[PDB]
DNA sequence: CAGCTCCCTGCTGGCTCCGAGTGGGTTCTGCCGCT
DNA sequence: AGCGGCGGAGCCAGCAGGGAGCTG
């Protein structure tokens, strides 16, 4: 039986939809109990234009990626463009980037952000402290298994993720190509 | 509808060809008297073919116009195709 | 931009004139065909702020039978016309002896407009038009065949000819240009002249609903 | 270089099946007179239909911060002796689709400014030097409104052209069909080779009403915009057409009894039936 | 007059068309039926191809009927088998081409 | 089955060598039922680690050691799809593996 | 092939015909093409048939009365005569007008 | 004149459809337990 | 032992948002 290689990033566009690229990676751990854990990473397909969104497995909407790395556990925005734009000298890659960065100016700090998930998540917890390990527990097991669960693997998985987010913009900019969904190295 | 107002084609049609050929055929077929003397033919789709060549079926056509009126066609008097 | 507006504007009362020489109401061939420079000269070159302004720009034409019935155009300057800006053209309708007319608009008419018109309609059978619609006349073109109104008499002579009852017919709706552009209401069969690549010419008959 | 027409069995289901949006809709403009004869004044037809956008004439867009609009922050002499907001903009259009679609700095600046209204002042450099600036401010959200403006019309202006309409081509027809057919003085038919222009969008209303376009042959292979503009029995006609050319395509041959009685039965009613 | 309605129908003129009986066909069927031999003067006179095409006209009716509605009807439905009927077989045309007796 | 989407039943070119072109179905299972070529091999799995040990221990660095100052120049690493580190030198560690 | 080769060899054009044998490329490159035209057949099958349904459902009542005229199972008339004509589609030919241009 | 009422337009979610036949084969039609 | 419970494509409905229009 065919299937999509797992572990791997595939940036699509489908013609007839609210975003024009997306990039997903379905993961899966070393042959776990857990099925394959299908993250997208997306591009809004148009004020300011060209936001950047990420729905999330056990998440009922798309959550913004910079939110998504602030409830990783990155305060600063110098750090999260470390880990998505690898060479600042780059302005191309920037002016794509800030239209995603602005959206989330009113959160600082990872508690207010694992709230936000946590509201967005399919069981919404009724206090703060129960959406905050509710969000905890989904970024720890259920988005990117395959990177690592374990006590501290944020590091790897924020890596993890802004490599998602630079491979979308990648074939956003055009730098590079879309997948093909045909390509046999794709298949398993 | 009388004689004299009669629009429809007096050609019999393929249709009624074919189907007063069947109905007259069976009514040979239950030993219904021919009206065409035979020459020792025994299947009665050529006992009616013989007797619609002759013209001699005694089968009217109630042709129903499409507003609800009808006309009756005798056989003998309309136009046979083959 | 008044050479451009100008020209909207003669092919506007040119298509109408057409319009009214086709529904039946006396046209002279002179107005029905002339050219540009004669409507320049006749109305003024001046779209923007100058002497061919609507509303006194207006044309009435009367039918051939009798001139009893008469037909009023109108061409509002407001681009959404609205209640206040056609009870006045009704007001004009009640002070004539009229019995109907035609608005050509700038822009689309407002609902309320609309359901006003279907409101006095019995009263006054007066339609509307669109400024983009009336730059060319449709029944001109190709594809839309020869279309003739067919008379009470004669409808009945074609339904007691064929032995069919009204609703038998095919049928056309009101609201499509070719039925509006003649002016007809429901109830009225249309003799439809096309012709045929199979036997010559062939005779259809539309009503309207 | 239009062919993708899409033929046969997707066409089949887009008559049938009467879709409001077809997967390619597209006209078959013809020209009057002296503009079907010749390349320029089909050309000058050709840029009048074509939808134009602002975003394609421009090579890049930026905004400043000049503080004194005296200052002139980059270096223009026009500006100089040309010469209220600090917040600027800038585009930097191009030559080529400047002249291959014959604009005006005037014709835009008049375009901004009956678009816009006298919220903003455009400052266009002439058509003189190798560059091609208009400069924008604000008369008197204090620069994202620009940005947003910015971004409002590059997308959708309409410097020329008209809406719907993405791409027209233009060539000389070689099927006698399709090329205009006359009756000399002796009877012939002498067919004629006139340009005529073919589009991808459709509005059959806005393009027969322009001055040099034929309003009497121009069909537009879309059923659904046939019946708002034309009628019913148009309607039964181009659907027709538009049914025996997928047939006629392969060159079999269906009589014509099965497409009038189909386009009878489709259209018996008034209204577009449909066959679903 | 029968030439133009046919221009008139048939814009970007092509003879090709759809009619039930080759009329051509029956022609030269006859011609070798009957013997012509078209290398003399044939007896049939001209006003007898023009009184029997009159009357074939009258007898190929597709609406019946005396009402003008009717009559116009069957004109119109049998337009242009009757125009090819007139045109091929014309006075002219049978004296110097089929030769018909 | 029975879709219209023709881009999935359609002879790939990664195809070559490993899946037979000629041999098919023809009935509603055109190119979505494939045999599998003569020496076309399909892979069983194995574990990682040794790659991984034998990784870290030649010039490259795990992501938790480098900023990402170093890491735009310098080649990324992945080992079953999951981003492992960094190197420097991509020639000279393509052919020691 | 190296990258970026736009050559005829390259991009499936076959110099060689069914006599010499396809070389391997060409031959995966035939294989591939035929492969377009056997999904066709049967792809199409699954929308021409569903085709011919719905467009028998729309007409399977629309029958020439003994009024001559064409109407639908509700007496609607669509036709005043066959194919505007009355005739039969099965009796007639192609035919050239001669007085036509 | 400003505030309230209403009708239209625009947009999104939902339901139904998806060739004609034909020959074979196969498994599956509940199980645990607790009175 | 016998049964009693344990994918895709294309038309409508429906809400949401925004102008004319009347009324105190």
């Amino acid at each position: 039986q065919e299937k999509m290689a797992t572990n791997t990033v595939y940036v699509f566009a489908k013609k007839d939809s609210k975003y024009a690229y997306t990039g997903e990676c379905r993961s899966c751990l070393e042959n776990s109990s857990r099925p394959t854990s299908t993250i997208w990473v997306s591009m809004l397909a148009r004020a300011i234009g060209q936001r950047i969104v990420a729905t999330l497995p056990y998440i009922k909407q798309e959550v913004p990626i910079i939110i998504v790395f602030r409830a990783l556990g990155f305060v600063s925005d110098r750090d999260i463009l470390e880990h998505i734009i690898y060479d600042f000298e780059d302005p191309e890659m920037m002016e794509m980037v800030k239209p995603s960065l602005d959206e989330a100016f009113v959160i600082q700090e990872q508690n207010v952000a694992l709230n936000f998930i946590g509201s967005r998540g399919a069981k919404p917890g009724v206090t703060k402290e129960k959406r905050i390990k509710y969000a905890k527990e989904v970024l720890q097991k259920e988005m990117l298994p395959h990177v690592g669960v374990s006590d501290f693997c944020e590091t790897k998985k924020a890596y993890f993720l802004g490599y998602m987010v630079h491979r979308l913009l990648l074939a956003a900019l055009g730098r590079r190509e879309l997948d093909d969904r045909d390509h046999y190295g794709n298949k398993r | 509808q009388a004689n004299q107002k009669r629009i429809t084609t007096p050609y019999m049609t393929k249709y009624e060809r074919a189907r007063v050929l069947g109905t007259r055929a069976l009514q040979i077929a239950m030993c219904a008297p021919v009206m065409v003397e035979l020459e020792g033919e025994t299947d009665p789709l050529l006992i009616a073919m013989k007797e619609l060549k002759a013209r001699k079926i005694p089968i009217i056509i109630r042709r129903y116009l499409p507003d609800g009126s009808y006309e009756d066609w005798g056989v003998d008097e309309l136009i046979i195709s083959d | 931009d008044d050479e451009e507006e100008t020209y909207r504007l003669w092919k506007i009362r040119k298509t109408i004139m057409q319009l009214c020489h086709d529904r039946g109401y006396l046209v002279t061939q002179d107005e029905l065909d002339q050219t540009l420079e004669e409507f320049k000269a006749q109305f003024g070159d001046k779209p923007s702020e100058g002497r061919p302004r609507r509303t006194d720009l207006t044309v009435l034409v009367a039918h051939n039978d009798d001139p009893t019935d008469q037909m009023f155009v109108f061409f509002p300057e407001e681009p959404k016309v609205g209640i206040k800006t056609i009870k006045v053209y009704c007001q004009r309708m009640q002070e004539e002896n009229i019995t109907r007319a035609l608005i050509v608009v700038q822009q689309g008419m407002t609902p309320s407009a609309k359901q006003s018109l279907v409101d006095m309609a019995p009263k006054y059978i007066l339609e509307q038009f669109l400024q983009q619609e009336l730059l060319i006349n449709i029944t001109e073109h190709e594809l839309v065949p020869e279309h003739v109104v067919m008379t009470k008499e004669e409808v009945t002579e074609l339904l007691a000819r064929y032995k069919l009852r009204e609703n038998q017919l095919p049928r056309i709706q009101a609201g499509d240009p070719v039925a509006r552009y003649f002016g007809i209401k429901r109830g009225q069969v249309v003799k439809i002249i096309r012709p045929s690549e199979t036997a010559g010419r062939y005779i259809t008959y539309r009503l309207v609903q | 270089s239009a062919k993708n027409v899409t033929l046969g069995v997707p066409r089949l289901k887009e008559l049938i099946n009467i879709s409001k949006k077809p997967k390619t809709p597209s006209l078959t403009v013809f020209l009057l007179g002296q503009s079907a004869r010749d390349a320029e004044r089909a050309k000058d037809i050709l840029c009048r239909l074509e939808h134009t956008t602002l975003r394609k004439v421009t090579a890049n867009t930026a905004i400043y911060y000049d503080p004194n609009p005296q200052s002139t922050v980059v270096a223009e002499d026009q500006e100089w002796v040309n010469v209220i907001s600090p917040w600027l903009l800038r585009v930097e259009l191009d030559r080529k689709h400047m002249t291959d679609r014959k604009l005006t700095m005037e014709q835009i600046a008049e375009k901004i400014n009956a678009g816009f209204g006298d919220d903003l002042n455009c400052i266009f450099n002439d058509d003189n030097a190798e560059k091609l600036v208009l400069r924008i401010r604000i008369m008197n959200d204090d620069d994202v409104f620009l940005r947003c403006i910015e971004s409002n019309m590059l997308t959708d202006m309409t410097l020329q052209g008209i809406e719907q309409i993405s791409k027209v081509y233009m060539h000389l027809p070689q099927t006698d069909n399709k090329k205009k057919i006359i009756i000399t003085e002796d009877g012939e038919f002498k067919a004629l080779q006139e340009w005529i222009l073919e589009t991808d969008g459709v509005s059959l209303m806005r393009v027969l009403s322009e001055k040099d376009v034929d309003p009497v042959r121009t069909t537009s292979n879309d059923i659904v915009e046939i019946f708002t503009v034309l009628g019913i029995e148009a309607v039964r006609k181009a659907l027709e057409r538009e049914l025996y050319h997928v047939i006629s395509f392969d060159g079999s041959y269906v009589n014509y009894r099965h497409l009038a009685l189909l386009c009878d039965t489709m259209t018996c009613r008034g209204h577009l039936m449909a066959i679903t | 007059e029968d030439r133009e309605v046919l221009r008139v129908i048939f814009p970007t003129g092509d003879s090709k068309v759809v009619l039930p009986c080759n009329l051509l066909r029956m022609i030269w069927n006859a011609q070798k039926i009957f013997h012509i031999n078209p290398r003399l003067p044939s007896d049939l006179h001209p006003i007898k191809v023009v009184e029997g095409v009159k009357e074939l006209s009258k007898k190929l009716v597709i609406v019946n009927g005396d009402d003008p509605l009717s009559r116009q009807a069957q004109e119109n439905a049998t337009l242009l088998f009757n125009i090819h009927l007139r045109s091929t077989l014309c006075s002219r045309r049978m004296a110097e081409e089929f030769r018909l007796s | 089955r029975d879709g219209k989407l023709a881009k999935p039943r359609q002879l790939h070119n990664t195809l070559w060598g490993m899946v037979c072109p000629a041999e098919t179905p023809e009935g509603h299972a055109v190119g979505l039922v494939k045999n599998l070529a003569l020496m076309a091999y399909i892979s069983v799995g194995s574990q990682p680690s040794p790659i991984l040990e034998f990784l870290e221990e030649w010039s490259m660095e795990n992501l938790e050691e480098i900023s990402p100052a170093a890491i735009a120049d310098a080649t990324k690493i992945f080992v079953n799809g999951c981003w492992v580190g960094i190197h420097k030198d991509p020639e000279q560690l393509m052919n020691t593996l | 092939f190296i990258k970026d080769d736009y050559g005829p060899e390259s991009r499936g054009f076959v110099e060689n015909s069914y006599l010499a044998g396809l070389t391997p490329t060409e031959f995966f490159f035939h294989a591939m093409g035929g492969r377009e035209g056997l999904i066709d057949t049967a792809v199409k099958t699954a929308e021409t048939g569903y085709i011919q349904r719905r467009l028998i459902k729309s007409m399977e009542s629309v029958m020439v009365k003994y009024d001559a005229t064409v109407r639908n199972s509700i007496n609607q008339v669509v036709q005043l005569r066959y194919g505007e004509d009355g005739l039969a589609g099965e009796s007639v030919e192609f035919q050239n007008l001669a007085t036509l241009k």
